[PDB]
RNA sequence: AUAGAUGAGUUUGGUGAUGGCUCUGAUUGAACACU
């Protein structure tokens, strides 16, 4: 019974995304929330002079 | 107009407009025996190109026609007795007729599979 | 509930005041669907204008119209018009 | 001679609802569609959607040209008069204000009040729509074989009409083998039992029969051509159900054809399982055939 | 050595974006006015004074 | 006799008009082709 949520197939969104050819079942989730920006992280050109601190 | 232009006959019947196929609809009759004067081929106009197989039909009531002979292929020729319906070959100027293929002389297409009975083509029968 | 995954129906949810769940049950239509086009100096520019009506079933029409080179988005434009553009039409014993 | 038309009769891939008991039958029934998309379909392509879902099940075994002219324009209707009502009033009170009556506070403005404004003098049950779409196909509720089907006698509308085209069916004490006889109100029509009961019964099994040999109340009896003893058709509760313009006598298999369908304010009497969308462009099909 | 950056979201790199929606419109059923414009919507931009 | 009144394709770079043509409905003391 404790198993049982983690082999249960889940069905993608109406209107997915990322699962829309996903073939591998165990990969499917929700999707809600995936994508949202949590204001944690800058671009790749800010990267480069992030590094070029440390 | 006034209503003493109309009691005086203003109102007459509206221009006649031309049949498809004047020598048929003019008497009424659904079709028209005749023999070919002569079997050969007519152009399309601008836009169409090819060749259409035409034959000059002397209909029973005298007057000389000009008839599609629709299918791939026809055994008709000079001297052929042929049924002659109506409709046009709308390229073709002055072809306002159709032949019937499982007419008197003129044979329905043998290598017919669909819509056989617009070609006059028998059953092949092959199941019996 | 994720149903606008493309932000169409948000400016519309201000405007009306209802969720997007209550838009979706609107009786939508595409009516009329033209081809124009507008000669210019880079060529012609061929657009697609469309009509689309929007009700309720229970009192309520909305004739939204629109144009665009994509036809996608003019029935996305003239819907979101004839959602907005809805008005009570008096009926006699509601039929 | 089996027609074309009647080779998928119960296709699992089209789901066609058809008015009988069969278990495939059960199944389109309870798995269709919540309402056929119409969302980008033409006028014309929304009319023959509904045209081929409804005929699939309405005068199936009738020819597409008898039902164009047996389809009437005519859709009939009644309404309730409660004598209480016309007993108190005499009508003038619905043509006080202007002509139509006074005026209530709109509706945001009702609850804001604690107070709620007296009840409104009218007829009771009334501003209630009538479904009139959904009376498309009452002509044909009217046809013998069609009544005997609709009073749980037969299994379907064609076995039904093979117990009149057999001369199993009687109207008025009269033996009448016409399926096609449209039925008088006041007419009463009578099956023979014995082909009721093979037509509800159970169907006759021998492999279960073979263990029964020697292993109120009913006993066996492999001499009838159903089941013995009578049980129900299986899945026959699914569809068990008598309109009320026919007034049904079990004990004798006997119906009484009272009156013609009707539509009355929030009911139809016509047996359709289609939604008032679909029997509303099979109406405006059936008005010009296109 | 490696120096792996983690990006949380896949529009902060041009190249993983131009990759990911390639392998969205590689199907021959593809909408590829519709998978552009998810993609534009997932896209956050500041609020900002124009003037 | 109180339910009975409906459209569609087609002229233009495009739009709105004008105006024919054709299709959609019903039918025959019909003919022909396939049955
Ligand atoms: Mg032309
Ligand atoms: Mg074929
Ligand atoms: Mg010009």
């Amino acid at each position: 019974q404790a198993a049982a949520p983690l082999r249960r197939v889940v069905m993608p969104r109406r209107s997915t995304f990322w699962y829309e050819e996903e073939k591998d079942t165990d990969l499917i989730t929700n999707e809600d929330g995936e994508d949202d920006f949590h204001e944690n992280d800058i671009m790749s050109l800010g990267h480069g002079k992030l590094e070029e601190h440390r | 107009a006034t209503l003493n232009q109309v009691m005086r006959g203003c109102r007459k019947p509206q221009r006649a407009r031309h049949a498809v196929s004047p020598a048929l609809s003019s008497i009424k009759s659904p079709a028209l025996k005749g023999v070919c004067v002569k079997v050969g081929i007519t152009r399309p106009k601008k836009p169409n190109s090819g060749e259409r197989k035409t034959a000059r039909v002397r209909l029973s009531t005298g007057k000389v026609i000009t008839a599609y002979i629709p299918g791939e292929g026809h055994n008709i020729s000079q001297h052929s007795v042929v049924l002659v319906r109506g409709g046009r070959a709308q390229d073709c100027p002055g072809v306002r007729y159709h032949l019937v293929r499982g007419a008197l002389d003129l044979a329905g297409v043998a290598t017919r599979m669909s819509s056989r009975s617009k070609y006059g083509t028998k059953k092949p029968k092959k199941a019996s | 509930d994720g149903l606008d995954d493309k932000g169409q129906y948000q400016e519309l949810k201000k405007r009306t005041g209802m969720s997007v769940r209550q838009i979706l049950q609107l009786k939508t239509k595409k009516l009329v669907h033209r081809r124009v086009v507008n000669q210019t100096r880079l060529g012609k520019i061929a657009s697609d204008s469309v009509m689309v009506i929007a009700g309720n079933g229970d009192g309520w029409l909305g004739l939204g119209m629109a144009k665009s080179v994509e036809a996608s988005i003019a029935v996305e434009k003239a819907t979101l018009l004839a959602i907005q553009n809805m008005q009570p039409i008096p009926r006699y014993e509601n039929r | 001679m089996k027609i074309r038309r009647l080779f998928k009769y119960h296709s699992l891939k089209k789901k066609p609802i058809r008015p009988t008991w069969n278990k495939y039958n059960l199944y389109n029934l309870a798995t269709a569609g919540r309402e056929p998309r119409i969302s980008g379909k033409t006028f014309f392509q929304q009319k023959w959607l509904a045209k081929s879902l409804t005929r699939a099940y309405h005068g199936e075994h009738i020819k597409e040209r008898k039902w164009a002219r047996m389809f009437s324009r005519r859709l009939p209707a009644v309404v309730n008069m409660d004598p209480a009502y016309m007993a108190k009033y005499n009508g003038s009170e619905q043509a006080a204000g202007r002509g139509s009556g006074l005026s209530e506070p709109p509706a945001y403005e009702k609850t804001a009040d604690e107070k709620p404004a007296k009840q409104v003098i009218a007829n009771p049950g009334r501003k209630v729509p009538t479904p009139y779409e959904q009376m498309t196909f009452a002509p044909l509720e009217r046809r013998l074989d069609i009544a005997i089907f609709r009073a749980l006698f037969a299994s379907s509308a064609r076995q039904a009409r093979q117990m009149v085209v057999h001369g199993a069916v009687t109207v008025n004490g009269k033996k009448m083998k016409h399926p096609g006889y449209l039925l008088n109100p006041g007419d009463l029509f009578q099956v023979d039992v014995e082909r009721v009961l093979y037509a509800t019964g159970a169907p006759k099994d021998k492999k279960l029969l073979a263990a029964a040999m020697k292993a109120e109340d009913n006993e066996i009896d492999p001499s009838k051509p159903y089941m013995t003893p009578w049980r129900p058709r299986n899945y026959m509760s699914a569809f068990a159900f008598i309109p009320r313009y026919l007034e049904v006598n079990q004990n004798i298999c006997a119906a009484v054809y009272l009156r013609h369908p009707v539509a009355r304010p929030g009911e139809s009497e016509v047996p359709s399982p289609f939604s008032p969308t679909i029997n509303q462009l099979a109406f405006n099909w059936y008005l010009r055939r296109g | 050595e490696f120096n792996i950056v983690n990006m949380r979201s896949f529009l902060l790199n041009s190249d993983i974006l131009t990759k990911i929606l390639a392998l969205k419109l590689k199907n021959r059923n593809a909408r590829v006015i519709k998978i552009m414009d998810v993609i534009l919507n997932k896209a956050n931009l500041p609020k900002i004074n124009r003037v």
